[PDB]
C-alpha cells in the first residue's frame, strides 16, 4: 500500500473533485428546474 | 333426479328410502371431468365434417403486375404487415412488361 | 378390418421392443468394469449378467 | 411494466390472454378522451315533410335531425352538414353544377348497411351494434380499407372466398380432406391477422391443442365464425358495388372500392370501442324492432 | 477518514469511480427521455404549462372495459 | 478452487502434426496453424483438411445448392442487395404448388426448388462417404457414419413424406424464417404433432442428450485434474480418476456407467432422436392424418370440462369448407 | 453391495450438514442429510401426485393431470382441489430438486471431485424455478404455471406458445433451439470417436489421441482436444436451458404482442429504414 | 465493538454500501411504478390531486 | 488483522456517518412527507 | 496534473478516449436521426416554426 502521507494527498483531491462535481451538478438541476420543474 | 328427495317433515335427504343425516352433495372428479370414450364420441360434440372444397374449373392468370415474386405463403402476415417500406413495397410485385411493338 | 389396431401403434411396439432390448445391451457393457460385485452374502452380479472384461491390444510403433 | 392477464379457458390450460398495462391505458384512455356523446332525443306527432328521403322513412321528424347531428359529428365533424349537402337544398343528390354529391349517395347506402348490420346480424353485434362512428370514428376514412392485389391475398375471405378447414376430422387419411402444408400455412396468416385485428392471440378462439375443436375452444370462436359471414355481405353487397360512386382518388389500382375488414370495426380491440354501447341512443340505425327490449318508436 | 484509502489502488478507484457515474447518468437521461413530460428532444420547447402532466384519474364509460371478460 | 474451464498457459510445438496419419491416396490440403483463441478453449491447432474425390465432389455440388437458393431469394427481392440482406431471415425458395403432385413444375414455381434438394442430397450423400472412407482409413470403427446415417435418415424423410402423400408441395422451404412457418404448418394440417408418439420419444431422446452430455460433460471436468480427460488411457488402463466417475454416479443414483460404455449411451441418445423422429414423420399423413384423434383413440388426451356447448343447428352452420383454390379474377360488383 | 475398489473409497467426511449422523450408505445410495430430506420430499410429492390422480377422472397414466390454481388466486394458495394440491406439490419437487444438487455435492466432495456436476444440474433446476416460480410471480399468479400431467403440460406448452402467435420467432427460443440441436451433433460426434479408437475394426490395434484428433480436425477444421470436447459439451447442455429459461421469462412478463412484430427493430435499422 | 474484529471491516464496508444500494434501488423504482408517487410523470400535482387507491 | 485501537477509530467514523445519512434521509423523508403524504 | 501520464499509459487512455467519443457521438445521432423533430435527412430545410412538435398536455 501507500504511506500516510499519499493517502491523505489522495484524498484532499478525492474530496474536492467530489465536491467540484456535485456543485455542476447543481448549476444543471438549477437550469433544469427553471426550464420544466418536476415538483 | 339431480337431487335425492328430501322429508318434508325435517328437510332430511332420503337415499334408497331412508335418512342420511348431513348435508348430502353428489360426487364427482376434480371439476366435473369426464375421460373421453371414443373418437365418435368427441366428434359428435364436434361441428358436421367441412364440405368439398370449391375448385375452379380451369385457370386464368394475374396480369404480371398482380403476381407476387416472393411465393412464401405466410409472408403478408409475417413480414408486409409491418414492412411500410417504400423501395421494398415495390419490390413486392413484378413490374409492367410489354412488348416492345406495343409501346 | 381392425379398428383399434393401427400402423402407428404395432411401429411404437416394435421400437419398445427394440428399445428394452437396446437397455439390456447397454448395461451389459455398463459391467465391464467392478464386477462382480463384493458383498457380505459373497459375490453378486445383477441383472442382466455383465460381459466380460475386455482386453486391449496396443500397436507395434512406426 | 407490470402485465394484465384474463384467463379464458380451464385451469393449467394456458388459454389466458396478456396485455402490457401502460400500453393498454394509453389505448383505452385515447379512446374514453374522444368518445363523442348524443343528443337527448324526443317526441313529436306529425306527418313527414321530407322531399328525397328513402332509408329514413319511419322515424320521428325530430329524431330525424337529431340522426342527422349525430351523422355529422361521427363521419365529418359536428355540425359539419356541407360534407354531404348542397345545404341550401339538402333534398338534393347533386351539387348546384349538377355534378353529383357523392358522399350523400354514399352515405344513404352506409345508412342501410348499418341497418342491415345491426339487424341480420345480430349474431354478431349482439345489443353493443354497430354506428357510424364504430368504423369512421369522426373522420371519412375507416382504418383498414383494402384493395385487389394478388389472388392469394387471404382478406378475400372476406370477399369472394370461402373454405378455410384444413384439419382432417378423423384419425386415418382419407379422400375427403386433401388439403395441403401450404393451405395450413395460408389458413395460419389469416389467423394472425384476425388475432391482431382484436389485440388478442390463439387461445382466445381455440384451444390449440385441437385448433378445429369447438367444444374446447371459448364461445368467442362462434361470434367470431359470424363476423366472417357479416363481411361478407358487407363487402359483397355494400361496399364493392360503390364502385361507380366515389371519385378515383379512393378506388385502388385495380378500380375497385375500398373493402371492409375485421380490423375497421374492432381496431385492435377485443371489442369495437371496448364495447361502448352506443347503436341503442340511436333507433334510426337499429334495424330491429326492440334494442334489447325497447320498442322501436316508429313515427 | 482518509485512512480508508490505504486498502486501494487509487488508479483502480478512479476507474471503478468513472464506470459508476457514466452507467447512473446514461440510466437516468433513458428514464427521463422514454417519460412523457420529459420527452425532451421532441417536447423541450413546450412551456412548464404546456408540458404533459400525469392523469390525476382515468375514466370511464360503464359498459366499457379495457380487458376482456373471462374468469 | 480451479475449474478447469480455460487454459491460462498453452504450449507450441514448431513441427506439428496435421501431417496426417498414415493415408494413401487423396491430398493433405493446406499448412497446419495455431490460433490462440482456439487455444484458450480447447486445442489450438486448426489446420489441414481432407477431400478426397467424395469430398471434392460433394462441395461443387453443394455449392451449386446454395447458390440457386441464394439467387432465388436474392431475385425474390427484384436483386436489390440491400432489401437482399435486410429481409434475409424471411426470403425462401418454394416447393412447387399442390397440383402438380409428383410432375415437374415450371421453372419459377417450384423447378428450382426441386433442382436445389436435388444437388443437396447428392452432396449430403457424398460427404457420407467422404466420412466414411476417412474413418477406415485412418483405421478406425465406422461409429461416425452410421451416426450421421441416422441424421441422414431424419433428413430424407423430409422427401419421402411427401412423396408417400403424393405432392413435392410438402416439401419443407429454403429458408429461415419460412423453414419455421413450415414447421408449424405441418403441426396444424396434422392435428397437432405433440399426439405423435414418435414426436414424443424423439424429444425425449433430445432431452435425454442435452441431460447425457450435461452430466458426462461435467463428470470429466470433474476428475480432469486427475487426468479423467486422458478417456482412451482411462479405457485401457483404468484410473482413480474413472474409478472416482463409477462411484460418483452409482452413489448418486445406485447405477453407473464405465468409461467406455457412457459413449455408447451417449452414441444411442443422439441417434435415436432422428430415427425416432423420421419414423414419425413417415407415419405421418400416411398412417394417422390428425395425430389428436389417434390420441383420443389410444387414450392420451386428458379430459377438461366443455367450453362450449354446440346445438344441433350450429353443428350444421359451423361447418366450414375445406380450403380450396384462389379466386383468379377481380369481380366487378357494379350490377 | 460394493464394485471391486469401491470399499476403499467409503471414508466418512465431505458433508455439508449432518456430519458423521447421517454419513452412511444404502445398498448402492448414499445417504448423508439431503439424502434424508430427498427422500421425505420424493414420497410426499409422490403420495400426493398419486391422491391427485385418485381424485381425479382416471387412473390412465397419459391422462393424469394435476391442474394449477384459477389466476384469480393470485399468489395465495388455491383450496386444494383447486389447484392448491398443485401448489404442494410444486413446493415438494423444489425441496426435492435442491436436495438433489446438494446431496451430489457432498458425494463430489467425498471423492475429491470438483463441484461441476452440482453446478451443471443446476441448470436444469433454474428452468424449472423459472417455469414455476419466477416467470408465475412475475406475472403475478401461480395458476400461470404449468400442469403436472404427462401430456397435459404439453397442451399447455402448446397454449402459451401460441399465446405469441409465432412462437419460433421468439430470438431467445432460436438460440436455445440452436444450442439443443448443436448439442445432440457433438454428443454423436464426441461418443462416435471414443468408440471409434476404442472399438476398431477386428485384427486393429487400439487408437489413440492423435487419431481423434486427426479425424475431428478434418471434419471440423480445427482440432478441439479432450478437454475441450468436454468443455464444448457442458456449454452447449447447460446453456442451452439457460437460453430456454431466459426465452420463457421473457415471454409475456417482458414482451406481450406476437413475437413475429418483435423483429420490427431489424427492419428499422437507419441504413435501410 | 468488537464487532469489527469477528468481521473485517473491509468486507461489511462493501457488503453494506451494496445492500443499501439495491434497497434504495429497489423503492424507488417500486415507488416509480405506483400511481400515487409515479413522480415523473404526476410530481407537480399537489397532495390533494394525487391519486389514491380505492376505499 | 484488526486491533481495537483500529476498532476505536474505524468506529467514530462508522457511527457519525451512518448519522450523517441517517440526517439526511430523514431531512428527505420529512420533503416527501409535506409533498405527499403516504398516511 | 500532467502527473497522471505517470499513473496511466498515455498510449492506452487515448485509444479508449477515441473510442468512447465515437461511440457517444454516433448514439446521439443516430436518437435525433429517429425522431420526428430533428429527423434532419428528410425535414432540415424546414423553418424552426414548421418543425414537429411532440404533443402539448390538453390543459383541460
Ligand atoms: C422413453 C425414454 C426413456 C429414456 C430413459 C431410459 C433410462 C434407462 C436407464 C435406467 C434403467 C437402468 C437402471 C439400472 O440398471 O439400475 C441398476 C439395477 C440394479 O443394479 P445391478 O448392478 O444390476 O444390481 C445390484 C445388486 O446386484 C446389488 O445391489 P444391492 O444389494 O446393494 O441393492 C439391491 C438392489 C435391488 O434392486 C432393485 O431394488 C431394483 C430397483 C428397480 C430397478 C429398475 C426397475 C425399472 C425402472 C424403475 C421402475 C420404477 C420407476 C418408478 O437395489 C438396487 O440396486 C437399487 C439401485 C438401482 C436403482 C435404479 C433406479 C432406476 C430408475 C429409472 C427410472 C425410469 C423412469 C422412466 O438394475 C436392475 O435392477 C435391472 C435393470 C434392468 C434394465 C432395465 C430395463 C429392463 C427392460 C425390460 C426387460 C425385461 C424385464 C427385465
Ligand atoms: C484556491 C484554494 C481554495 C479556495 C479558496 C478561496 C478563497 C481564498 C476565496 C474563495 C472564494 C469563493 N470560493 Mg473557494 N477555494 C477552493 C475551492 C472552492 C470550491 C470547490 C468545488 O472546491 C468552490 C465551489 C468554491 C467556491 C467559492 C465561492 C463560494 C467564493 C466566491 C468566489 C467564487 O464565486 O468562486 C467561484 C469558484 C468556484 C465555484 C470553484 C473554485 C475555483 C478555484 C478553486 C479558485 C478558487 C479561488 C477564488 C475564485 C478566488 C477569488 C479571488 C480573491 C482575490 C481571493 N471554492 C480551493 C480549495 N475560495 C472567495 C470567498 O470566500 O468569497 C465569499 C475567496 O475569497
Ligand atoms: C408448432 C411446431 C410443432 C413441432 C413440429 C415439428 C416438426 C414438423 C418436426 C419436428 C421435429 C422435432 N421436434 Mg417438434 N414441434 C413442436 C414442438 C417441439 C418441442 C417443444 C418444447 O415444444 C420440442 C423440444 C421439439 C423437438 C423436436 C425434435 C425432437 C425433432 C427434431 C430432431 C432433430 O434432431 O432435428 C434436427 C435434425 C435434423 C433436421 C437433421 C438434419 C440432418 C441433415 C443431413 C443436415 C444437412 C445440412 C446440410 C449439409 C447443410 C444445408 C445448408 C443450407 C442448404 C444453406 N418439438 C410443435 C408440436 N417438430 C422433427 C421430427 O422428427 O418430428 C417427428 C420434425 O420433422
Ligand atoms: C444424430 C443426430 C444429430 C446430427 C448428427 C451428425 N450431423 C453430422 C454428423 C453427425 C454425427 C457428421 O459427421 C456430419 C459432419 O460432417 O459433421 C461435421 C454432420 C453434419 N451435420 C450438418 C448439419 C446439421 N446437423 C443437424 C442436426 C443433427 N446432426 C442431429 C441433431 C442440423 C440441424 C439441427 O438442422 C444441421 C443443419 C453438417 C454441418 C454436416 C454435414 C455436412 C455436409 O453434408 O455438407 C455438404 C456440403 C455442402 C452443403 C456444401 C458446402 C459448400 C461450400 C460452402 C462451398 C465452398 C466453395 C467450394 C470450395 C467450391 C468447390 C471447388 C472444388 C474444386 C474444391
Ligand atoms: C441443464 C441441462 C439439461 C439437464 C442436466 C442435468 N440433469 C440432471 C443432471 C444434469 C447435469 C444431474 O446431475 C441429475 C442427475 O442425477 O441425473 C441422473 C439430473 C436429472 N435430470 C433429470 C430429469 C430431466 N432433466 C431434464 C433436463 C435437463 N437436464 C437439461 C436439458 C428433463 C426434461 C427437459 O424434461 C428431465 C425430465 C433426472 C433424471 C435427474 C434429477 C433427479 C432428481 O432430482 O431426483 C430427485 C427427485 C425425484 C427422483 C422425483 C421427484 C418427484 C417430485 C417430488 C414430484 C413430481 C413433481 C414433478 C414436477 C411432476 C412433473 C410431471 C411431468 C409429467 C410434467
Ligand atoms: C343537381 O342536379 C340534379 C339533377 O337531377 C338536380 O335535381 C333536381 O331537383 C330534384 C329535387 C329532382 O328530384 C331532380 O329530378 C331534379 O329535378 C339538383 O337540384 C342539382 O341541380 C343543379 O343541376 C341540375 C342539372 O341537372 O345539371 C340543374 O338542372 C338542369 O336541368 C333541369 C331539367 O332537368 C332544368 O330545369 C335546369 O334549368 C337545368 N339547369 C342547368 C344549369 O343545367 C339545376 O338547375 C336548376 C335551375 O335547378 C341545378 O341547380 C341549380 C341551383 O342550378
Ligand atoms: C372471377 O372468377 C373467379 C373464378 O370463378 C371467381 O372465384 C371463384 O370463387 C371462389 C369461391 C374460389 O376461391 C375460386 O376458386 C373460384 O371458384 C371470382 O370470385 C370472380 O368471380 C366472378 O366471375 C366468375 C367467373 O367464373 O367468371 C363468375 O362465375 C359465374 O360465371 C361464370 C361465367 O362468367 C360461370 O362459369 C360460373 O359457373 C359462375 N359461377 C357462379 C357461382 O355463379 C362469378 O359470378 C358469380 C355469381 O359468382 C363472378 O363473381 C362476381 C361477384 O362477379
Ligand atoms: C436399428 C433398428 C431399429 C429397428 C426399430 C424398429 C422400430 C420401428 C419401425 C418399425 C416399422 C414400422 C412400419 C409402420 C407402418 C405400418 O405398420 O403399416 C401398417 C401395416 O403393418 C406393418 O407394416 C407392420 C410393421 C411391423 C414392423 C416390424 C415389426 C417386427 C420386427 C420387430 C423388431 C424389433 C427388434 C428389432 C398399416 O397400418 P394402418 O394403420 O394403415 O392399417 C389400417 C388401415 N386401414
Ligand atoms: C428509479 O429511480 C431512479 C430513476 C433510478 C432514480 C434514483 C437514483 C438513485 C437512487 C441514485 C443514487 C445516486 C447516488 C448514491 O449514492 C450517487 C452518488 C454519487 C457519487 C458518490 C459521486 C461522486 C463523484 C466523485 C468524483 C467525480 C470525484 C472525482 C475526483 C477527481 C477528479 C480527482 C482526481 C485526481 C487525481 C487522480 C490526482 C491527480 C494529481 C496528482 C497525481 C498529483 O498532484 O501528483
Ligand atoms: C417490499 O417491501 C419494501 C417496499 C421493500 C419495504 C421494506 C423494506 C425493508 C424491510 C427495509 C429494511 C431496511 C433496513 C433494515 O435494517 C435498513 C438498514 C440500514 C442501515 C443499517 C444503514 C446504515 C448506513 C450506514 C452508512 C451509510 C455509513 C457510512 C459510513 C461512512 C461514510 C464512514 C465510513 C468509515 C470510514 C471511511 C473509515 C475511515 C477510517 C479508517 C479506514 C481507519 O481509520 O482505519
Ligand atoms: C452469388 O452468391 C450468393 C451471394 C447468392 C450466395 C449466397 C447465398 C445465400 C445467402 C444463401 C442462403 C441460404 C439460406 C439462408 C438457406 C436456408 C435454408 C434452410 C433454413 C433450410 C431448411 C430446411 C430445408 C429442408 C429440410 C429441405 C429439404 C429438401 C429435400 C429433402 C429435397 C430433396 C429433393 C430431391 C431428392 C430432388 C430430386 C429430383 C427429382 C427430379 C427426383 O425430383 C423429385
Ligand atoms: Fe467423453
Amino acid at each position: 500500500g501507500m504511506t500516510e502521507e499519499e493517502a491523505r494527498r489522495f484524498h484532499g483531491y478525492m474530496v474536492t473533485g467530489t465536491l467540484g462535481y456535485v456543485v455542476v451538478a447543481s448549476v444543471a438541476h438549477f437550469l433544469a428546474w427553471s426550464w420544466r420543474p418536476w415538483f | 333426479p339431480t337431487a335425492w328427495p328430501v322429508d318434508p317433515t325435517t328437510g332430511q335427504t332420503l337415499i334408497n328410502g331412508r335418512p342420511v343425516v348431513g348435508r348430502v352433495f353428489i360426487m364427482r372428479k376434480t371439476d366435473g371431468t369426464v375421460k373421453y370414450p371414443n373418437v365418435a364420441d368427441v366428434v359428435a360434440h364436434e361441428a358436421l365434417a367441412p364440405l368439398p372444397p370449391v375448385v375452379g374449373s380451369s385457370y386464368q392468370q394475374a396480369p404480371i403486375t398482380n403476381q407476387r415474386r416472393m411465393r412464401g405463403i405466410m409472408i403478408q402476415s409475417t413480414l408486409w404487415d409491418m414492412d411500410r417500406k417504400r423501395s421494398a413495397t415495390r419490390q413486392r410485385y413484378y413490374p409492367a412488361s410489354t412488348p416492345a411493338n406495343q409501346l | 378390418m381392425m379398428e383399434y389396431i393401427d400402423g402407428a401403434q404395432i411401429a411404437l411396439y416394435a421400437f419398445w421392443l427394440f428399445f428394452f432390448g437396446l437397455i439390456i445391451y447397454l448395461r451389459r457393457e455398463d459391467k465391464r468394469e467392478g464386477y462382480p460385485l463384493e458383498s457380505p452374502q459373497g459375490p453378486r452380479d445383477g441383472w442382466p449378467k455383465g460381459a466380460p472384461k475386455k482386453t486391449y491390444v496396443h500397436r507395434d510403433h512406426g | 411494466a407490470a402485465t394484465d392477464t384474463v384467463q379464458v379457458g380451464y385451469r393449467g390450460t394456458a388459454m389466458e390472454q396478456n396485455y402490457d398495462h401502460g400500453d393498454l391505458k394509453t389505448k383505452f384512455a385515447q379512446v374514453k378522451l374522444p368518445q363523442s356523446p348524443p343528443p337527448a332525443g324526443e317526441s313529436p306527432p306529425g306527418p313527414l315533410p321530407w322531399k328525397n328521403v328513402q332509408v329514413l322513412n319511419d322515424i320521428s321528424i325530430a329524431e330525424f335531425n337529431r340522426t342527422m347531428i349525430a351523422m355529422s359529428t361521427w363521419v365529418a365533424g359536428t355540425g359539419n352538414c356541407a360534407y354531404c349537402h348542397n345545404v341550401a337544398a339538402f333534398q338534393d343528390d347533386t351539387l348546384p353544377n349538377g355534378k353529383p354529391l357523392y358522399t350523400k349517395i354514399v352515405a344513404r347506402r352506409m345508412l342501410q348497411m348499418t341497418r342491415n348490420i345491426n339487424g341480420n346480424y345480430s349474431q354478431h353485434v349482439k345489443n353493443t351494434g354497430v354506428t357510424c362512428y364504430t368504423c369512421h370514428m369522426g373522420k371519412p376514412l375507416p382504418n383498414g380499407l383494402w384493395f385487389y392485389s394478388s389472388q392469394t391475398d387471404y382478406l378475400r375471405h372476406y370477399l369472394d372466398r370461402d373454405g378455410a378447414r384444413v384439419i382432417t376430422q378423423g384419425v386415418a387419411p382419407s379422400n375427403a380432406n386433401r388439403s395441403s402444408t401450404k393451405q395450413a400455412e395460408w389458413t395460419y396468416a389469416l389467423m394472425i391477422s384476425q388475432s391482431r385485428s382484436l389485440g388478442v392471440n390463439c387461445t382466445y378462439c381455440h384451444n390449440t391443442r385441437q385448433f378445429a375443436s369447438w367444444r374446447e375452444a371459448p364461445p368467442a370462436r362462434v361470434t367470431a365464425y359470424h363476423g366472417i359471414l357479416m363481411l361478407r355481405d358487407v363487402n359483397q353487397n355494400y361496399l364493392a358495388p360503390l364502385q361507380p360512386v366515389y371519385p378515383a382518388v379512393r378506388l385502388g389500382a385495380m378500380g375497385d372500392a375500398p373493402k371492409a375488414q375485421c380490423v375497421t370495426c374492432h381496431n385492435g380491440a377485443y371489442k369495437p370501442l371496448y364495447g361502448a354501447q352506443m347503436a341503442k341512443d340511436f333507433p334510426a340505425m337499429w334495424g330491429r324492432a326492440d334494442w334489447n327490449g325497447v320498442p322501436f318508436p316508429g313515427i | 477518514m482518509h485512512r480508508i484509502w490505504l486498502m486501494y489502488d487509487p488508479r483502480r478507484v478512479m476507474v471503478a469511480l468513472v464506470g459508476f457515474l457514466a452507467v447512473l447518468a446514461l440510466v437516468i437521461h433513458f428514464v427521463l427521455l422514454s417519460s412523457q413530460r420529459y420527452s425532451w428532444i421532441e417536447n423541450g420547447t413546450l412551456g412548464a404549462d404546456q408540458a404533459p402532466v400525469g392523469a390525476s384519474a382515468p375514466a370511464a364509460a360503464a359498459e366499457m372495459s379495457p380487458l376482456p371478460p373471462g374468469r | 478452487e480451479y475449474q478447469n474451464l480455460f487454459t491460462r498457459v498453452q504450449v507450441r510445438t514448431v513441427p506439428e502434426p496435421g501431417i496426417p496419419i498414415d493415408e494413401s491416396t487423396g491430398t493433405r490440403y493446406g499448412t497446419g496453424t495455431f490460433s490462440y483463441l482456439a487455444g484458450k478453449f480447447g486445442d489450438a491447432q486448426i489446420g489441414p483438411i481432407y477431400l478426397g474425390w467424395a469430398g471434392v465432389l460433394s462441395l461443387i455440388f453443394g455449392f451449386i445448392a446454395i447458390e440457386i437458393i441464394g439467387l432465388n431469394m436474392w431475385a425474390s427481392v427484384g436483386w436489390d442487395p440491400v432489401e437482399f440482406i435486410r429481409q434475409l431471415p424471411w426470403l425462401a425458395l418454394e416447393p412447387p404448388p399442390p397440383q402438380y403432385g409428383l410432375r415437374v413444375p415450371p421453372l419459377n414455381q417450384g423447378g428450382w426448388y426441386l433442382m436445389a434438394g436435388f444437388f443437396l442430397t447428392v452432396s449430403i450423400i457424398l460427404w457420407w462417404i467422404r466420412i466414411y472412407r476417412r474413418a477406415r482409413a485412418l483405421q478406425m470403427g465406422s461409429h461416425l457414419p452410421w451416426a450421421f446415417a441416422s441424421a441422414i435418415f431424419l433428413y430424407s424423410t423430409f422427401f419421402f413424406q411427401p412423396l408417400l402423400v403424393g405432392s413435392w408441395s410438402e416439401m419443407v422451404p429454403f429458408g429461415i424464417f419460412p423453414h419455421l412457418d413450415w414447421t408449424s404448418a405441418f403441426s396444424i394440417r396434422y392435428g397437432n404433432l405433440y399426439y405423435n408418439p414418435f414426436h414424443a420419444l424423439s424429444i425425449a431422446f433430445l432431452y435425454g442428450s442435452a441431460v447425457l452430455f450435461a452430466m458426462h460433460g461435467a463428470t470429466i471436468l470433474a476428475v480432469a485434474r486427475m487426468g479423467g480427460e486422458r478417456e482412451i488411457e482411462q479405457i485401457t488402463d483404468r484410473g482413480t480418476a474413472a474409478e472416482r466417475s463409477m462411484l460418483f454416479w452409482r452413489w448418486c443414483m445406485g447405477f453407473n456407467a464405465t468409461m467406455e460404455s457412457i459413449h455408447r449411451w451417449a452414441w444411442w441418445f443422439a441417434v435415436l432422436t432422428t430415427f425416432t423422429g423420421g419414423i414419425g414423420i413417415l407415419l405421418t399423413g400416411t398412417v394417422v392424418d390428425n395425430w389428436y384423434l389417434w390420441g383420443v383413440k389410444h387414450g392420451l388426451v386428458a379430459p377438461y370440462p366443455a367450453q362450449n356447448q354446440l346445438t344441433p343447428e350450429q353443428q350444421d352452420l359451423l361447418r366450414g369448407r375445406y380450403q380450396g383454390t384462389a379466386p383468379d379474377s377481380f369481380p366487378s360488383y357494379v350490377v | 453391495a460394493m464394485l471391486s475398489f469401491e470399499k476403499k473409497y467409503r471414508v466418512r467426511g465431505g458433508t455439508l450438514i449432518g456430519g458423521d449422523l447421517f454419513d452412511f450408505w444404502f445398498g448402492p445410495f448414499y445417504v448423508g442429510f439431503f439424502g434424508v430430506t430427498t427422500i421425505f420430499f420424493v414420497t410426499l410429492g409422490t403420495l400426493l401426485c398419486v391422491w391427485g390422480a385418485a381424485m381425479g377422472p382416471t387412473w390412465n397414466l397419459w391422462q393424469i393431470n394435476i391442474a394449477p390454481p384459477d389466476l384469480k388466486y393470485g399468489l395465495g394458495l388455491a383450496p386444494l382441489r383447486e389447484g392448491g394440491l398443485w401448489q404442494i406439490i410444486t413446493l415438494c419437487a423444489l425441496g426435492a430438486f435442491g436436495s438433489w444438487a446438494l446431496r451430489q455435492a457432498e458425494i463430489a466432495r467425498k471423492l475429491g471431485m470438483g463441484m461441476h456436476i452440482p453446478w451443471a444440474y443446476g441448470g436444469a433446476i433454474l428452468a424449472y424455478t423459472t417455469l414455476v416460480v419466477i416467470r408465475p410471480f412475475l406475472l403475478g399468479a401461480w395458476g400461470h404455471g404449468f400442469p403436472y400431467g404427462i401430456f397435459s403440460h404439453l397442451d399447455w406448452v402448446s397454449n402459451v406458445g401460441y399465446q405469441y402467435l409465432h412462437f419460433h420467432y421468439n430470438p431467445a427460443h432460436m438460440i436455445a433451439v440452436t444450442f439443443f440441436f448443436t448439442n445432440c451433433l457433438a454428443l454423436a460426434m464426441h461418443g462416435s470417436l471414443i468408440l471409434s479408437v476404442t472399438n476398431p475394426p477386428k485384427g486393429t490395434p487400439t487408437g489413440t489421441s492423435e487419431q481423434e484428433n486427426v479425424f475431428f480436425r478434418d471434419l471440423l477444421g480445427y482440432s478441439i482436444g479432450a478437454i475441450g470436447i468436454h468443455r464444448l459439451g457442458l456449454f452447449l447442455a447447460v446453456g442451452a436451458a439457460v437460453w430456454s429459461a431466459i426465452c420463457i421469462v421473457i415471454s409475456g412478463p417482458f414482451w406481450t404482442q406476437g413475437w413475429p412484430e418483435w423483429w420490427n427493430w431489424w427492419l428499422n435499422l437507419p441504413i435501410w429504414k
